[PDB]
């Protein structure tokens, strides 16, 4: 590939800064752009740059271009959950009629909420009566919760939830089964902390 | 803006497909991209202008007749085509400009449609334990037994869609992951203040939009045809 990105992926807490790297062998050079592609959605143009302009700014994003060393950097300031996405470095090249674009493999960025006061708990949601659900919530970000097929029991991946009026953010995960199933069964001691609210 | 339809399409082998791309921005240059999962974007077709017709990647054809419209066509469909298809345009710049993208189309070509199933949606009301403890109420929605993966889940409170306090699984779960074609399950959470939930005049509705077959499609099975459709579940706030 003629467009290279670094790192492959990284995970940061909200409010912190990160820098993404891009290196290219594309010749002759024309221009450099950074795309932000949210999961499942289409790419969004952030910044475009040429050899003449070594810097560009869009919001909390700031891009840099060194044409000599053929390298570019994207700097995110005060990261937000919405920043989680793939970041694509796109390099443009001069042409006989018009243009060519070289897309590099994106850098995966994941932003986690910074949870000041964890209040981890496991609740049982009233059965619809129309399988029953268990809710593991308020745990901090470091907690690893993934999907599980044992046996007719299911567990989902943790997900961040933002209540904007209360400036509140929380992580949650859900588990359910048709069967014997109880909430203390769905989430066992691994992984839940030693202090976890059960009723 | 820039528009694309359909968002999700599932279709059988041999059938003809047409994908819509439209822009009111009056851009002369337009692009089509094919993107596989964890794949880079691939230029498939592009057009300089209003008669201009092959990209860097090599069966589909594109038609540019009127400026605003740049549809893409697959004459005969094959599983090989399964992928996401993005359309883009370009603004004014030194004679590529700024590139704008549509929402894209997730295209799934199956040889047999017998496996397609509609989802079942269920809402689960907040626990009393959570309310008194956190002074907050979380509702959970489950959509299950659906295939293919084409789904859009949304929450509607008192008639209006709400994005705040909502979390949805990025990826759906396979119910039987050992199996290649397997119906799915997807959950979502809506969290609101306790008093809010404790108001009985408050209505909560979890909606899943399923993209299935069409009336045009053939169905020989016993169960009702799994056509595109909306499946809902609702709860009314509970006074304690």
């Amino acid at each position: 590939n003629q467009v290279e990105q670094s790192p492959q992926s990284l995970i940061i807490l909200e409010g912190k800064n990160c820098t993404l790297q891009c290196n290219y062998t594309v010749s002759p050079f024309s221009n450099l752009r950074w795309y932000k592609q949210d999961t499942g959605r289409g790419p969004v143009s952030l910044t475009i740059m040429t050899f003449s302009e070594n810097t560009k700014s869009n919001g909390r994003y700031t891009a840099t271009l060194d044409a000599d060393t053929k390298q570019s950097s994207l700097h995110i300031t005060a990261s937000q959950l919405s920043d989680s996405a793939s970041y694509i470095c796109v390099v443009s090249d001069r042409g006989s009629t018009l243009g060519r674009l070289y897309f590099g493999r994106g850098t995966q960025l994941t932003v986690w909420p910074d949870i000041q006061n964890p209040d981890p708990a496991v609740y049982q949601l009233r059965d619809s009566k129309s399988k029953s659900v268990c809710l593991f919530t308020d745990f901090d970000s470091q907690t690893n919760v993934s999907q599980s097929k044992d046996s007719d029991v299911y567990i989902t991946d943790k997900c961040v939830l933002d209540m904007r009026s209360m400036d509140f953010k929380s992580n949650s995960a859900v588990a359910w089964s048709n069967k014997d199933f109880a909430c203390a069964n769905a989430f066992n001691n691994s992984i839940i902390p030693e202090d976890t609210f059960f009723p | 803006d820039i528009y694309q339809t359909p968002r999700y399409l599932v279709i059988g082998t041999g059938k003809k497909i047409t994908l819509e791309c439209s822009q009111t921005m009056g851009h002369d240059k337009m692009y089509w991209y094919q993107q596989d999962p964890g794949m880079e974007l691939h230029l498939i077709h592009y057009s300089y202008g209003v008669n201009s017709t092959k990209g860097d990647l090599s069966e589909s054809t594109v038609s540019r007749i009127r400026t605003e419209h740049f549809p893409l066509t697959l004459e005969s469909a094959r599983p090989s085509h399964t992928s996401q298809y993005l359309c883009a345009s370009s603004e004014e710049g030194a004679l590529v400009g700024t590139q704008y993208f549509g929402p894209g189309t997730r295209l799934l070509v199956l040889e047999d449609l017998k496996n397609v199933f509609p989802p079942e949606v269920a809402v689960f009301e907040p626990s009393e334990a959570e309310i008194s403890h956190t002074q907050k109420a979380t509702l959970v929605c489950l959509a299950t037994g659906f295939y293919p993966d084409h789904v859009e889940l949304s929450w509607w409170v008192n008639g209006k869609e709400v994005h705040s306090g909502v979390c949805t699984d990025p990826q759906p779960l396979k119910e039987q992951p050992a199996l290649n074609d397997s119906r799915y399950a997807l959950s979502s959470r809506l969290r609101v203040s306790a008093t809010f939930w404790q108001n009985p005049r408050n209505h909560f509705r979890c909606q899943v939009q399923f993209y299935g077959l069409s009336e045009n499609d053939e169905w020989t099975q016993d169960r009702a045809k799994p056509v595109t459709q909306i499946v809902s579940a609702e709860a009314w706030g509970r006074a304690d």
